[PDB]
RNA sequence: UUGGCACCUCGAUGUCGGCUCAUCGCAUCCUGGGGCUGUAGUCGGUCCCAAGGGUUGGGCUGUUCGCCCAUUAAAGCGGUACGCGAGCUGGGUUCAGAACGUCGUGAGACAGUUCGGUCCCUAUCCGUCGUGGGCGUAGGAAAUUUGAGAGGAGCUGUCCUUAGUACGAGAGGACCGGGAUGGACAUACCUCUGGUGUACCAGUUGUCGUGCCAACGGCAUAGCUGGGUAGCUAUGUGUGGACGGGAUAAGUGCUGAAAGCAUCUAAGCAUGAAGCCCCCCUCAAGAUGAGAUUUCCCAACUUCGGUUAUAAGAUCCCUCAAAGAUGAUGAGGUUAAUAGGUUCGAGGUGGAAGCAUGGUGACAUGUGGAGCUGACGAAUACUAAUCGAUCGAAGACUUAAU
C-alpha cells in the first residue's frame, strides 16, 4: 500500500498498443516528504503525515497564508524539511519509512495499476429539486401551474409533521466522494506527472489523493 | 462579457461609449464604483489603437468614439478622434500599458452608491 | 429503432417498405436500441410484389442509424437514413437481396447471411 | 495549453501526414481487423469539417455508396490509418461544409481552384 | 398565511439581537489631521497621496 | 368491502380519477435457503423460513375496475382523512342556459342521457432542507486526527464452457463449480460525439446619419442567416453493487439419557439463508462523558488575595475566484504576479483596409492562410492592492504519587 498527493492539470487522451482511446488525466505530484510518523505508543494507531507543497518562509506581516506561521515553522523543521501546506495522513500504508523528512516520487507506483482517487470538492452551489436530486417535472402545456417545485412532502394529518431525510433545495456540490478502481497509465520522470485512466473528482489546481485500491 | 452592470446588450454598448467619448475631451469624469472598472478597458484600448497611427488604426476606433466638437485644441472644431492619435498618443508614447487611475471618494448621498474619480495619468 | 414509435424503411427485397416499431427487446425497461438490435415491428406499407402484407407484426434487426456508432480504436460513423431487414427466428432475412451499405460491425457470429448479401460493407 | 500538457502529448503525436485544407476530395487508407486476417480498406470522400485541438484533432469525410451518404470520423493521429492522399482539391468559402448534408446530385459538387 | 398568535415583547427583542450597524471604519489622515474612511481620500483639505 | 349505531365537527373538517413525492405492514409476485411428492431428467404442484433490493411501455373508457396488444427474472395484495388541491389539474358528479325519452291538468321531476360553464391567500409558531454569530470544553493559539453514534449502498438477465456427460425406449436434457458481455439504477467528469454560448468572427435586406464617393455606425426578436472559445450540461466518456468473516431462522445432524431398547435435547458438540452484526463509501468531540498527537508564546505594575497592555495568533479595510443569495470558505496586499493594461501563444472565424492589375459592368486575382478575436496558458510593476486601526495570555482548590 502507497500514497502521494497532488494537483489536477486536465483531461487528455493517449494511444493505446494495437491503438484505442484512452481518457487520461494529468496529475502531477512533487516535493512530497514524511512530516511525521505515528506509532502504536503514542495516540494508539500507526500512520505517516505527508506534506505536498512548499511555501515561503517566515516573515514579519505574514497576511496572506503564502508564508507559514511561527507553529507550521517550528513544525516543518523538526523533520529537516521546508513548511510545506495540504498536509494529510496514510493509514494504508507501511510504517517502514524514516520519521525524519524524506521525498517521496511518483516513481514508486509503477506497475500499480489499481488505485482510488479522493476529491475535495464540486462546486455547484444549486439548489434547486430538479438539479439536485433527480426529480421529474410536471406538464408544461395543458393549465399546470407545477414545473420545476417539489411535489408533496408527507401526509396529511395522520403523522402532522415532516420526516427527516426529505428531498428539499439546498446547497449542493463541495463534498468528499472517492472514485475506486481505477488504472495508472505511465508514470513520467523529469515531470513528476502521473496518467490515470478514466477521471478524477474536483476542478483544475485541486487536490488529489491517490492511494492503493482496498479491494 | 464581464459584467452586466444592470442594463441590457444594446444599451450596455451605448453607455460605455458615451463615457469613453467624456475622458477624452475632459481627462478627468466622476461615476460609480462598477462602471469605473468596465470602461477603464475601454480607454485603454482605444490609446494603444492611436499608439499605431495606421489608417486601419483610425479606422477601427471610430466605430467606439462618438463625434463631438472638442475646443480643447480651442480652434478648428477638433473631433473626438482628432484629440487621440494627436496630443494624447503622444504622452504616452513611452508608457507600456496602464493609462488610467481611479481614486474614491465615498457614498454619496440618496444613493448610498460609491463616487470615484477616474483621470488620464 | 431508438424509440417505441418510430418509422422505418426496409432495406431487404420484400414487400415491406415503411415499418412502425412497437418494442425493442433485451431486459426491461429498455428504452433505445442502436444498429445490431432485434426490434418488434409491423408493416405500414406494403410492396405487393412481395410476401409481407399491410398490418403484420414482424420481427427486424436494425442496420442503418442516423445516430451513429462509436468504435472501440476510436471513430465513428454516421449515416444519412434509417433502416433495418426482416429477419426469421434464426436469424434468417426474408428475402435473397440487401439494399445499400451496411453498419461494419455486424458479424458477430450471428448476422453472417446478412452481410454476404450486402453489397458493399 | 498548459506546459505539463505537451510534455506528455508529444510521445503521441505524428507528422508524416499531409497539411490538407476543408473542402478536397481526401483518399484515405484504413487498416480493419474485421475477421481472422488484417487488410487494408480504402475510404474516398470529401473532408467537410475539421476541428482542431492538439493530439485530439479529428476529420470528417464523406461520400456516396449508392443513393445514401456515409460519413466517418478519425483522429488525426490515430495508428489506424496508414496513407493519406490527396487525389482533388476544392474552393470554398467557410470552414464548415454542412449544407452539403441536405443537398445531392448536381448540387453537391464543388468547384476546383 | 396569517400569525396564528401574537408577538411577545421577550420574542420580539430577541429577533433584533443581530439587526445592529457596525463601526464605519475609519483611521487618521496625517495630513489633514481629521478622521477618514480607509482607501479614500480626505473629505477636508487633502488628497489620497498614496 | 356493502351495512348497523348517530359519539366529535353545520359563527365550513373542499368529494372521484390522474400528476409530483413518498413511507409502513407480511397474509411473498421475482430473487436466496428447505420438507413432502402419484419428484426419472427438463419443467412443476403443495407447505415451512425470509421484507435487503427490484416489481415495464401502449389501445378503449373522466373513470376506479376490466378487456386487449407487445415485452419481462417478476408485472404482489393492503394501511397512511379510500396518503398527498395554503404542491398542480378539473374530464366525472351536485349551480344559474338549452334539448331528447319519460312522468304530471299545470308550474315542474328524474330508477335517465346530451352540449357549455370564475379553483383566492406576501408563512407567526412547531416540522424539514441548507448556512452563519455568541458562549462553553480551568492559559491563550495554529495544524493533524481517533470514532460513541448517524446516514448511504444492497437488483438481475442472456450466451460460453464442464457436457450432448449423469437420467431416460427414444425424444429431450442437468445439479454443483469456472468465464464473457448486457438491462435498469446510482455518482464523478467535459479529452472525445452533440447542445447552449446576448461585449468572438463572417455573409445579407429596408431606412436614417457621419458633407459626398469608398469605408463604418443606429434601429427593425440578438433584424435575419452560417459557424463557434471558456463555463454550465446528456443522450457522451469512466467507475460502482467486489471478495470474505461472526452469530442465527426454517431444515439436516453426531453423542446421550429420563424410559435396560429407541430418540437432534434435557447436559454437551457441530453444520446451515439475497436477512442480522461487521468488512466498502460519506458526516461525526455541543459525545456538557465536550477525547488524543505535534509545534509556537511567557511580563510590568501593584498589598486585591488582583489588574493593564502586549506577545503567538486572528480580524477591520483593499485587489480577486477554484467559492458564493448574504455571509462563510480559498488565492493575494509593495521582501507583491491578486486582478486590469501591455507583450507573445492556444483555440475560433476563413482571405481585412489601402493600392495594383484584368473586364463597358455587377465582380474576380495578387502583395497575404491576411486581418480580427470575451471567459484559456505564459512573461512583464507600467495602473490599483497606500498610511493606519481593533481584538487577543500570564494558568482555581482538595487528595494520592515523586
Ligand atoms: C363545502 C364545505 O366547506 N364543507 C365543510 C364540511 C363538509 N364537508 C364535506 C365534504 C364533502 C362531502 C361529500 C363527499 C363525497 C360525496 C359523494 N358525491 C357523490 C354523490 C353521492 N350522492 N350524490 N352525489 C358527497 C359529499 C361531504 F358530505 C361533506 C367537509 O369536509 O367539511
Amino acid at each position: 500500500t502507497k500514497g502521494i498527493l497532488g494537483r489536477k492539470i486536465g483531461m487528455t487522451q493517449v494511444f493505446g498498443e494495437n491503438g484505442e482511446l484512452i481518457p487520461v488525466t494529468v496529475v502531477e505530484a512533487k516535493e512530497n516528504v514524511v512530516l511525521q510518523k505515528k506509532t502504536v505508543e503514542v495516540d494508539g494507531y500507526n500512520a505517516i503525515q505527508v506534506g505536498f507543497e512548499d511555501k515561503k518562509a517566515y516573515k514579519k506581516d505574514a497576511k496572506s497564508n503564502k508564508y507559514a506561521n511561527k507553529p507550521a515553522e517550528g513544525h516543518a523543521k523538526k523533520a529537516d524539511a521546508a513548511p510545506k501546506r495540504f498536509i494529510r495522513e496514510f493509514r494504508n500504508v507501511d510504517v517502514d519509512a524514516y520519521e525524519v523528512g524524506q521525498e517521496v516520487s511518483v516513481d514508486t507506483f509503477v506497475a500499480g495499476d489499481v488505485i482510488d482517487v479522493t476529491g475535495v470538492s464540486k462546486g455547484k452551489g444549486f439548489q434547486g429539486a430538479i438539479k439536485r436530486h433527480g426529480q421529474s417535472r410536471g406538464p408544461m402545456s395543458h393549465g399546470s401551474h407545477f414545473h420545476r417545485a417539489p411535489g408533496s412532502v408527507g401526509m396529511a394529518s395522520d403523522a402532522s409533521r415532516v420526516f427527516k431525510g426529505q428531498k428539499m433545495p439546498g446547497r449542493m456540490g463541495g463534498n468528499t466522494v472517492t472514485v475506486q478502481n481505477l488504472e495508472v497509465v505511465q508514470v513520467d520522470t523529469e515531470n513528476k506527472v502521473i496518467l490515470v485512466k478514466g477521471n478524477v473528482p474536483g476542478p483544475k489546481k485541486g487536490l488529489v489523493e491517490i492511494r492503493t485500491s482496498i479491494k | 462579457g464581464y459584467r452586466k452592470l444592470g442594463r441590457t446588450s444594446d444599451q450596455r454598448k451605448a453607455m460605455l461609449r458615451d463615457l469613453a467619448t467624456s475622458l477624452i475631451i475632459s481627462e478627468r469624469i466622476e461615476t460609480t464604483e462598477a462602471r469605473a472598472k468596465e470602461v477603464r478597458s475601454v480607454v485603454e484600448k482605444l490609446i494603444t489603437l492611436g499608439k499605431k497611427g495606421d489608417l486601419a488604426s483610425r479606422r477601427n476606433a471610430a466605430k467606439t468614439l462618438r463625434n463631438v466638437e472638442i475646443l480643447n485644441e480651442d480652434e478648428t472644431t477638433q473631433t473626438a478622434l482628432q484629440k487621440l492619435f494627436g496630443e494624447i498618443a503622444e504622452r504616452y508614447t513611452e508608457r507600456q500599458g496602464g493609462y488610467t487611475r481611479i481614486l474614491k471618494q465615498g457614498p454619496r448621498r440618496g444613493d448610498g452608491a460609491e463616487s470615484v474619480i477616474i483621470e488620464l495619468v | 429503432m431508438i424509440q417505441q414509435e418510430t418509422r422505418l424503411k426496409v432495406a431487404d427485397n420484400s414487400g415491406a417498405r415503411e415499418v412502425l416499431t412497437i418494442k425493442v427487446l433485451g431486459g426491461s425497461g429498455r428504452k433505445t436500441a442502436n444498429i445490431g438490435d432485434v426490434i418488434v415491428c409491423t408493416v405500414k406499407n406494403a410492396t405487393p410484389g412481395g410476401v409481407v402484407k399491410k398490418g403484420d407484426v414482424v420481427k427486424a434487426v436494425i442496420v442503418r442509424t442516423k445516430s451513429g456508432v462509436r468504435r472501440n480504436d476510436g471513430s465513428y460513423i454516421k449515416f444519412d437514413e434509417n433502416a433495418c431487414v426482416i429477419i426469421r427466428d434464426d436469424k434468417g432475412p426474408r428475402g435473397t437481396r440487401i439494399f445499400g451499405p451496411v453498419a461494419r460491425e455486424l458479424r458477430e457470429g450471428n448476422f453472417m447471411k446478412i452481410v454476404s448479401l450486402a453489397p458493399e460493407v | 495549453n498548459h506546459k505539463l500538457i505537451e510534455a506528455v502529448t508529444k510521445s503521441q503525436l505524428r507528422t508524416d501526414l499531409p497539411s490538407f485544407r476543408p473542402g478536397d476530395t481526401l483518399r484515405v487508407h484504413v487498416r480493419i481487423i474485421e475477421g481472422t486476417r488484417e487488410r487494408i480498406q480504402v475510404f474516398e470522400g470529401v473532408v467537410i469539417k475539421r476541428r482542431g485541438g492538439g493530439v485530439s484533432e479529428t476529420f470528417t469525410v464523406r461520400k456516396i455508396s449508392s443513393g445514401v451518404g456515409v460519413e466517418r470520423t478519425f483522429p488525426l493521429h490515430t495508428p489506424k490509418i496508414e496513407k493519406i492522399e490527396v487525389k482533388r482539391r476544392g474552393k470554398v468559402r467557410r470552414a464548415k461544409l454542412y449544407y452539403l448534408r441536405s443537398l445531392r446530385g448536381k448540387a453537391a459538387r464543388i468547384q476546383e481552384i | 398565511a396569517v400569525p396564528k398568535r401574537r408577538t411577545s415583547k421577550t420574542r420580539k427583542n430577541k429577533r433584533r439581537t443581530h439587526f445592529k450597524i457596525s463601526v464605519p471604519g475609519m483611521t487618521e489622515c496625517p495630513n489633514c489631521g481629521e478622521y477618514k474612511l480607509s482607501h479614500r481620500v480626505c473629505k477636508n483639505c487633502g488628497s489620497y497621496n498614496g
